[PDB]
């Protein structure tokens, strides 16, 4: 009754080959279409150096974070104001978060590391196993999200002249 | 010892704790089945019988708006005889919020002598059921195999139990409540309305209230079924004499059911070849048979399930639980939209009092389809017959299901309780433009209005050309005004009705949460890999890796009664506030509605201190402002409801271990006096000690909310 | 140096994680007389093979929870379960039966 | 009249339906 | 970790071994008691502290005795 | 009636178990009332 | 006990003060008389102290009323929900996090479950912290608004 | 109306930024995927 | 005087300036180096 199990396909397979792993071969997380774009995006883009891992991850980031609280926020009222109390926030989150990177790396590699920084560790998601990848990333988390910030905040400051430019006002 | 006593009511009705024979345990649950039909049954000769003698019901048939309904009455001992109020008409009982006298209106009844013979056939079934359970088991008691046959089961419930029910209460509606009712509505007295058998034997007094019965059931066998087009009408909306539904689209109703499920039961195989059987259907649901999007259930799929169904009454007990519950559930949002009952929608006591109660009946009905879940798959789950299918597999991604449903309960809570103490602070800073609400920032249930926008355009009549008037006047439509007193109008659903909807998703996932993972973590876990032979109820497996406490599938049912309890209770506040703010109510003399709460439900229920204030505190004076009249008894169990809630606080917050060193002093005291007695004095268990605690905080907690609700209703509703 | 088929599985989410590579891991060893569905210790059933079998666990209350199971839900019992603790850098230590 | 707003966002969001099957079929058609 | 004594009231009776889930005791040869053997603990550093050994105890009081001491993986129980 | 005919000539096609003959003679008459019903109240209105 | 005591001292102080000693005196000897003419009589203006119809100096003492009501409620999650359910819990938890992308993080301590004796000394503080910071809103916002 | 892009249809600020979008965003970064699609090996 | 943060009192830039340092400023940092001597080896 359960001899004719495990004999025909099946699209959940046990992870890298081994059943006795704690994880599964499922489309979500095996797919090509999801190892395409996972194993490509700036966390795992293969031979980037930890800098500019960190400098699309911080532009793509410090870009939204001004977003919420320029049309939420306390400030809304007034569109200066607005554009002003969104950039802080995204500056704040990003400095944050920025410290909170450069202090788990000042706490995680003290000799070898406790889990998946570990030298023995196969942890295919957590590839970043040297401090120096570590710091690299930081910095650039924080250039390239301040950089995205500032770019957020100049394109919302200046959306009177940015409107006229997509509608062509300025050709009059 | 004192734990045998306690240990003894509860290994009493778990059948398979004893030598375990299935056949022998599939009889005795068919007995016992027969033994609590003889109690509904003795219950249901009570309800007809105190409503045939102790009650105002031949005066509330009169005049239904201004009587208020009483089926109890009290003696003159102690001074209780004050509960005994004036319900108008000079009688003085206790005024019933079950709602029995707008069903028995709905259903035919006139007279005290038609519920009084009705509560002798109550008492008579009751005898033949306690004559079946000691007939199908002390003589006569079937085997296995009939047991077994699930497709004449099927077959025979569907078609014979609910196709035949349904028909054979359209009979009763056609030829007996559907006159009754019509001469009603049109205002004659009761002494003029004919007894119910005078609609037979005179055929001709039903041709003047229908002129389709003079030709007969003539076009029923010829198709010609729009002759019947008087009586069984597809109209839809409120009688405006009752509020109640239209009798005609009642028998209507329970015409084209009794056919849809004639129909169902001729679907499954038994004796001649013809139908479908339940392996059959199990054993091709697998791949590659299924549509390609359901492709990880893999090669195995449903092909093993069918052996649980043949041998786990448990695991039938925790479907069937759940299904009650679901029912239930329907029962409570369809009958409050859509009233059934004639006199019923304006009885605010009575809508507040069928709501609450089969919402909780449905709520302790899915916790014990969680908890006989839990039962099967300790005891009668074998691995053998399950392997990579459907329950496998289940139980080869539980860290990936519990840890998905971990994340959005968090994210449910972030998202719905934040965003009111959001506004808590919000307000306090005198910031409401900051506020979610209608006139801050909005969040407006967009998708719902959508469904009332639709539910309203298809009547007219885009997609249902058939009814004159709405499904239900609380998706659109007008104000039924029944007695200078609203019956149903439109819901409007703004931020107030987002905010508490997301809070209903977050309080039933969290429910689910602690239920699916006691469920599926109760044979192994990475903490305990042998927790299955533990058993279901145990209270833990030591201080060790940090301590265990609570590990066990029935300490999770445990803690899902409290969920349960905090999720259904948020229910019905939900119900009972905005019913009183934007439904229930007055239609003045100048045409305007007066709410019972004056529409505040918009503004102050979005915050934490509103529901405080304007619904704890506020609505809680007439039960506490009750003491010297006649709704004192629930003045009385209002603070009985807080003693047994505080007084739970001390068996879930201790442990037995205190409570053991503190007997032993007793114990010396009660030996130096030389009155000891055999039976030695334990404290109550480790689960004793939590089901005392659990019992007595869902009995404390519903109990007030009972008072609360009840003495509001039964002076301003 | 440790010798058997691993049993027919499906995988899981209950088994090996960053602990089992990086600090200790465990194998239990058995040998059974005829193929047959047991159940994992960390959820589901498996299928062991008729002669020697090999699973790697990630606690020793797995594999002596296994092992209870092999001595008790199967007859002909199996008791010649064989326990080891497997360090990072391949050290193998025999620990259960000792 | 013309389109409403709400019937242009229903037929962005049903296109999404076309744009995910003519991705599976181009995967599978080949890389 | 843990400590894992056994004092000499022990008969000897194997049970305390039999519960541990951990296999954290074994039986000795002693002759301090009628069965001729008692019980040890030579691998306490595998005990997590679920104290089933003092639950399958017949002496009064028990003659094994489980103390919690510093907690560590294998004492937590951790599989992660 | 021409519902019936229908029922009898592409019912003969569908159904594995034929014969316990007498019973899915008694099943195809009633899909054929059933067939039926819908059929001349769905030409009854057009 | 504590609770009772400063119930009966500000109860029979309230009744002195505005000079309605008698009103106290019947209702002092039966429940509801604590539960209507102090408990709920009292909470009027201070449930007030924001509204719809606006803000006003009580609106700090109504927060701290809530905020009293809310450290008391999550106290009950640490006193009945014992350890095993949340360690549990905290491995699928684990397992969440090592199987998803782009989380780069790890714990250098392994999260567990509260222990046994620190949850109940957890849900005391939070029982204790619940208790005072409601009635010693109550106390102010009742006593300084009816004086 | 005669100095400006405006629309008169539902929706007017879907053509000024899907315009954008197909024409000048979003067609390097489609360029640049296909560049790295053809010169793998 | 009604419609924001005030002070009649001597320095009344100073609140200004210190709940800022006090709340949210400065924990971030506190917190860091809290955590860096908790975790030190
Ligand atoms: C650090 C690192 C890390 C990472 C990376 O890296 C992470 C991640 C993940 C993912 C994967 C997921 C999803 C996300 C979410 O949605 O959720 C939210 C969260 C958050 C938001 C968190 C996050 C955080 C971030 C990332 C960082 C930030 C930091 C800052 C900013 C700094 C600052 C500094 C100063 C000094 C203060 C998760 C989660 C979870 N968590 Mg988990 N994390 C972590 C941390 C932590 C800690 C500490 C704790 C304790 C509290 C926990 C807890 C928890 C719980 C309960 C849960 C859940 O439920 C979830 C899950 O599982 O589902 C499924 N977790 N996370
Ligand atoms: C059409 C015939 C028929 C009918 C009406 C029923 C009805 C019922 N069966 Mg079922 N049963 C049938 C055929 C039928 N069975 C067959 C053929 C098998 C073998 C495959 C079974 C095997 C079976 C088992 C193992 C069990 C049942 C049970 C039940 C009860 C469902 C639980 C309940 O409380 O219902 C709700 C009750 C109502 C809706 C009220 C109406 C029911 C009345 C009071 C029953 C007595 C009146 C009369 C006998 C029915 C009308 C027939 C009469 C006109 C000739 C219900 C009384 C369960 C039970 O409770 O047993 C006691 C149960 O455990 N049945
Ligand atoms: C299922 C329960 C049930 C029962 C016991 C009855 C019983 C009856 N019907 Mg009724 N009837 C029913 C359901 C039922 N009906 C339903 C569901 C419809 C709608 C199709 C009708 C529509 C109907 C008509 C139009 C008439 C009857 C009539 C009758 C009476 C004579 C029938 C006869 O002798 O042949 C009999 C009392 C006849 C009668 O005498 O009216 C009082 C008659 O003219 N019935
Ligand atoms: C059709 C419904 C149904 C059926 C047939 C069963 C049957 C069973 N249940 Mg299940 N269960 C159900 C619904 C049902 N239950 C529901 C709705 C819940 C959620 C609460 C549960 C949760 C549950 C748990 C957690 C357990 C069971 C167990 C059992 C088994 C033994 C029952 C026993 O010995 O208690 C005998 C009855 C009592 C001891 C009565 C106590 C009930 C409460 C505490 C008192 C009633 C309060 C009252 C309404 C308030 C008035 C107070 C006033 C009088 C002062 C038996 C097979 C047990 C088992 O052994 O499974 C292996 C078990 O541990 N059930
Ligand atoms: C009011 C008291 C209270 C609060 C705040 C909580 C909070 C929680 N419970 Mg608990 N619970 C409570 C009472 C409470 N419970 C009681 C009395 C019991 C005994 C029956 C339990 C038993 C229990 C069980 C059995 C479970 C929970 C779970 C949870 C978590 C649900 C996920 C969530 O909503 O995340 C969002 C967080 C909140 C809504 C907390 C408040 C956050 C505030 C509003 C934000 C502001 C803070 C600010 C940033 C600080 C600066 C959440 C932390 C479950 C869980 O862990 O799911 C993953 C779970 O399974 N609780
Ligand atoms: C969500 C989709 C939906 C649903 C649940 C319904 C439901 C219904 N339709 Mg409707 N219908 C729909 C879409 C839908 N319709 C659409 C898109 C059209 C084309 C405009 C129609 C055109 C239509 C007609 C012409 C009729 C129905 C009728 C009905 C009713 C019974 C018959 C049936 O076909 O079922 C039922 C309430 C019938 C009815 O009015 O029953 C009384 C009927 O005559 N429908
Ligand atoms: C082949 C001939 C034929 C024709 C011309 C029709 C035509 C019709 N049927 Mg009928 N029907 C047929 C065969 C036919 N049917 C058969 C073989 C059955 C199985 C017995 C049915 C069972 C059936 C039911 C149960 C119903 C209809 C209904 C309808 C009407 C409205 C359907 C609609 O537009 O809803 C459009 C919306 C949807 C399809 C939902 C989305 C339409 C006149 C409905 C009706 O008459 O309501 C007034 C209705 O309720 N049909
Ligand atoms: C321990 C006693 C104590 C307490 C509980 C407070 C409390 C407060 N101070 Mg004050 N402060 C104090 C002593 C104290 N102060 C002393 C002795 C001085 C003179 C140096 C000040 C100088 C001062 C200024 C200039 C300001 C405050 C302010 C405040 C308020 C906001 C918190 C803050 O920004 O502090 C800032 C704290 C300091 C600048 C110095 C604190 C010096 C004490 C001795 C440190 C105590 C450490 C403690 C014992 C360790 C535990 C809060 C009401 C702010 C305010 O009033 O807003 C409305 C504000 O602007 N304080
Ligand atoms: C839908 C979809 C999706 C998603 C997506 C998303 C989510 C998006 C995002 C987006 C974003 C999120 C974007 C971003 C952007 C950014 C940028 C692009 C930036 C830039 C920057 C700059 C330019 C800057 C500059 C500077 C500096 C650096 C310094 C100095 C100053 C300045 C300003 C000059 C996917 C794919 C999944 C799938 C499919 C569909
Ligand atoms: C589980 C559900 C998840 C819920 C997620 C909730 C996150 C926060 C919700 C805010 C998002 C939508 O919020 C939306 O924002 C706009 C802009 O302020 C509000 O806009 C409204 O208030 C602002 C006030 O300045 C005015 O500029 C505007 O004239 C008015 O219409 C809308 O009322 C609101 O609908
Ligand atoms: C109070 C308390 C006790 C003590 C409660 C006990 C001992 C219950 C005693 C109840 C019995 C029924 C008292 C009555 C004894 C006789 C039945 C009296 C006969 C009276 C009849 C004639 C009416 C526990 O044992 C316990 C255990 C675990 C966690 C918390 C607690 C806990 O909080
Ligand atoms: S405190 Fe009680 S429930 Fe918890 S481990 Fe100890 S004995 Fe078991
Ligand atoms: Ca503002």
């Amino acid at each position: 009754t359960w001899v004719d199990a495990y004999d025909q396909k099946d699209i959940i397979q046990p992870y890298r080959g081994n059943p006795e792993l704690g994880n599964l071969a499922t489309p979500v997380n095996s797919s090509n279409l999801v190892k395409t774009y996972i194993n490509n995006l700036p966390a795992y883009r293969p031979g980037l150096t930890p800098f500019l891992r960190g400098l699309e991850i911080g532009m793509a980031h410090g870009y939204f974070l001004v977003g919420p609280e320029v049309v939420v926020g306390p400030l809304r009222e007034t569109a200066h104001g607005a554009n002003l109390s969104g950039l802080i926030t995204a500056i704040y989150i990003t400095v944050s978060a920025c410290l909170g990177i450069s202090i788990f790396a000042l706490a995680t590699f003290q000799g070898d590391p406790r889990g998946a920084y570990n030298s023995n560790s196969p942890d295919r998601l957590r590839p970043l196993r040297s401090k120096d990848g570590w710091f690299q990333l930081s910095g650039g988390i924080l250039l390239g999200s301040m950089g995205g910030a500032i770019f957020a905040y100049v394109l919302l400051e200046n959306f009177g002249d940015l409107d006229a430019i997509l509608r062509g006002a300025v050709n009059v | 010892t004192t734990t045998w006593i306690w240990d003894l009511h509860a290994d009493a009705h778990d059948f398979d704790s004893h030598t375990t024979d299935l056949e022998d345990i599939s009889r005795k649950i068919f007995s016992a089945h027969f033994g609590h039909l003889a109690v509904i049954f003795l219950w249901l000769s009570g309800m007809y019988f105190h409503g045939a003698r102790f009650s105002n019901f031949s005066s509330w048939m009169t005049d239904p708006i201004h009587i208020k309904p009483s089926a109890q009455v009290v003696w003159p001992i102690f001074g209780q005889e004050i509960l005994n109020a004036d319900m108008g008409d000079g009688f003085r009982g206790i005024q019933i919020t079950s709602g029995l006298f707008q069903m028995w209106r709905g259903e035919g009844f006139t007279h005290e002598f038609q519920l009084f013979w009705t509560a002798i056939g109550a008492l008579v079934m009751a005898a033949l059921m306690m004559f079946a359970g000691w007939f199908h088991y002390h003589v006569r008691a079937p085997k296995l195999d009939w047991f077994r046959n699930w497709e004449s089961m099927m077959n025979h419930h569907l078609a014979g139990l609910l196709g035949l029910g349904s028909l054979g209460w359209a009979g009763h509606l056609i030829h007996v409540a559907l006159p009754t009712n019509k001469l009603l509505d049109a205002g004659v007295p009761l002494e003029d309305i004919p007894l119910p058998h005078e609609f037979i034997l005179n055929k001709s007094l039903m041709v003047d209230l229908y002129p389709s019965f003079a030709e007969g059931v003539k076009p029923f066998f010829t198709l010609n079924w729009s002759a019947y087009a008087d009586f069984l009408t597809f109209k839809g909306g409120l009688n405006p004499v009752t509020g109640g539904l239209w009798m005609t689209d009642i028998a209507h109703h329970h015409v084209a059911i009794a056919v849809l499920f004639i129909i169902a039961g001729h679907f499954y195989r038994t004796n001649w070849g013809i139908g479908h059987s339940f392996r059959e259907l199990l054993d091709d649901a697998r791949t590659p048979k299924m549509l390609p999007i359901f492709n990880f259930i893999g090669p195995v799929g449903h092909r093993g399930l069918d052996k649980i169904f043949e041998t786990s009454w448990h695991a039938n007990l925790a479907i069937h639980l759940v299904q009650f519950g679901t029912a239930s559930l329907l029962v409570a949002h369809h009958m409050y939209a859509m009233p059934p009952y004639p006199y019923l929608a304006t009885d605010y006591a009575t809508v507040t009092s069928l709501f609450t109660h089969h919402v909780w009946i449905a709520g302790f009905c899915i916790v014990g389809g969680a908890a006989h879940a839990a039962i099967f798959l300790v005891r009668d789950y074998n691995p053998a017959d399950h392997v990579n299918n459907v329950l496998d597999r289940t139980l080869r991604h539980r860290d990936t299901v519990v840890s998905h449903l971990a994340w959005v309960c968090q994210f449910l809570g972030f998202h719905s309780f934040a965003m009111y103490c959001h506004n808590d602070t919000m307000r306090a800073f005198g910031r409401p433009q900051d506020m979610f609400s209608d006139t801050g920032i909005q969040l407006q249930p967009i998708f719902a209005q959508w469904v009332q926008q639709i539910q309203t355009m298809a009547v007219g009549g885009v997609t249902a050309p058939g009814l004159g008037g709405p499904v239900s006047h609380a998706f659109g439509g007008g104000v039924v005004a029944i007695g200078d007193k609203i019956a149903m109008m439109p819901i409007q659903l703004g931020t107030a009705d987002f905010l508490i909807h997301h809070i209903h998703a977050f309080t039933i996932h969290v429910t689910v949460l602690v239920l699916l993972k006691g469920v599926l973590f109760s044979r192994n876990s990475r903490l305990i890999p042998d927790k299955g032979e533990l058993g279901f109820r145990f209270p833990c497996d030591g201080p060790g890796r940090g301590g265990t406490c609570q590990v066990s599938a029935w300490d999770h049912v445990f803690l899902g009664l409290f969920w349960m309890y905090n999720s259904l209770s948020i229910v019905i506040f939900h119900f009972f506030w905005k019913m009183q703010s934007d439904v229930w109510g007055t239609v003045g003399a100048d045409g305007t509605i007066s709410h019972i709460t004056g529409g505040n439900f918009a503004q102050a229920s979005i915050t934490n201190n509103g529901w405080l204030r304007d619904f704890l505190w506020a609505q809680a004076s007439q039960v506490i402002g009750s003491y010297g009249s006649a709704l004192s008894a629930y003045g009385l169990f209002f603070l009985a409801g807080h003693f047994i809630f505080g007084f739970s606080l001390m068996f879930l917050f201790s442990g037995r271990g205190y409570w053991q060193e503190l007997i032993e002093s007793i114990v010396w005291a009660h030996n130096k006096l030389k009155i000891t007695t055999a039976i030695q004095p334990r404290a109550l268990s480790i689960t004793q000690g939590r089901a005392v605690g659990v019992a007595h905080y869902l009995l404390g907690g519903i109990v007030t909310t009972w008072a609360f609700f009840l003495a509001r209703m039964a002076a301003i509703g | 140096t440790l010798t058997g088929k691993t049993p027919v599985f499906g995988g899981s989410t209950g088994g090996l994680l960053t602990r089992a590579a990086v600090e200790e891991k465990y194998a239990i060893t058995w040998t059974s007389t005829k193929q047959q569905v047991f159940e994992m210790p960390t959820g589901g059933a498996a299928i062991m093979h008729e002669g020697e079998n090999l699973l790697y666990l990630a606690r020793k209350e797995q594999c002596l929870a296994l092992g209870t199971q092999l001595r008790s839900k199967f007859k002909p019992k199996i008791e010649d379960y064989k326990i080891y603790r497997i360090y990072p850098n391949g050290e193998t230590q025999y620990v259960h039966p000792a | 009249m013309t389109l409403s707003e709400t019937q242009v966002f229903v037929a962005l969001v049903i296109a999404l339906v076309p744009a995910i099957l003519a991705f599976r079929l181009s995967t599978e058609l080949y890389k | 970790s843990h400590s894992v004594k056994i004092y000499d009231t022990c008969i000897g009776c194997t049970q305390c071994v039999r519960a541990c889930p951990l296999d954290v005791l074994e039986m000795v040869p002693w002759d301090g008691c009628k069965a001729g053997s008692i019980a040890s603990s030579p691998r306490t550093e595998d005990c997590v502290g679920c104290k089933r050994c003092e639950t399958a105890c017949p002496t009064d009081f028990l003659s094994i005795r489980v103390y919690l001491g510093a907690e560590t993986t294998r004492s937590m129980g951790l599989a992660y | 009636c021409n519902l019936f005919v229908l029922a009898i000539g592409k019912y003969a096609i569908q159904r594995p178990g034929a014969g316990p003959g007498l019973p899915e003679l008694l099943a195809t008459a009633s899909l054929g009332h059933i067939l039926g019903a819908g059929m001349i109240l769905g030409l009854g209105n057009a | 006990t504590l609770g009772w005591v400063t119930f009966y001292w500000h109860w029979k102080h309230l009744s002195v003060w505005s000079g309605n000693v008698a009103q106290f005196n019947e209702s002092s000897t039966y429940l509801m008389g604590w539960f209507r003419d102090y408990l709920w009589a009292n909470s009027a203006q201070l449930i007030n102290g924001y509204s719809p119809a606006g803000t006003n100096s009580l609106a700090v003492w109504a927060w701290m009323f809530l905020f009293g009501h809310l450290a008391w409620a999550v106290s009950f999650m640490f006193l009945i929900t014992w350890r095993g359910y949340w360690q549990e819990l905290i491995e699928t938890l684990m397992w969440a996090h090592e199987n998803t992308p782009l989380s780069f993080g790890y714990p250098k301590d392994k999260p567990v479950a509260l222990s046994i004796v620190q949850a109940r000394l957890v849900g005391l503080t939070h029982f204790t912290v619940g208790y005072i910071a409601t009635y010693g809103a109550f106390l102010i916002a009742s006593t300084s608004s009816r004086f | 109306d005669m100095t400006q892009l405006t629309g008169a249809y539902a929706a007017p600020w879907l053509p000024w930024i899907m315009i954008p979008l197909i024409f000048y965003i979003l067609p390097f970064p489609i360029f640049a995927i296909i560049f790295l699609w053809i010169e793998r090996e």
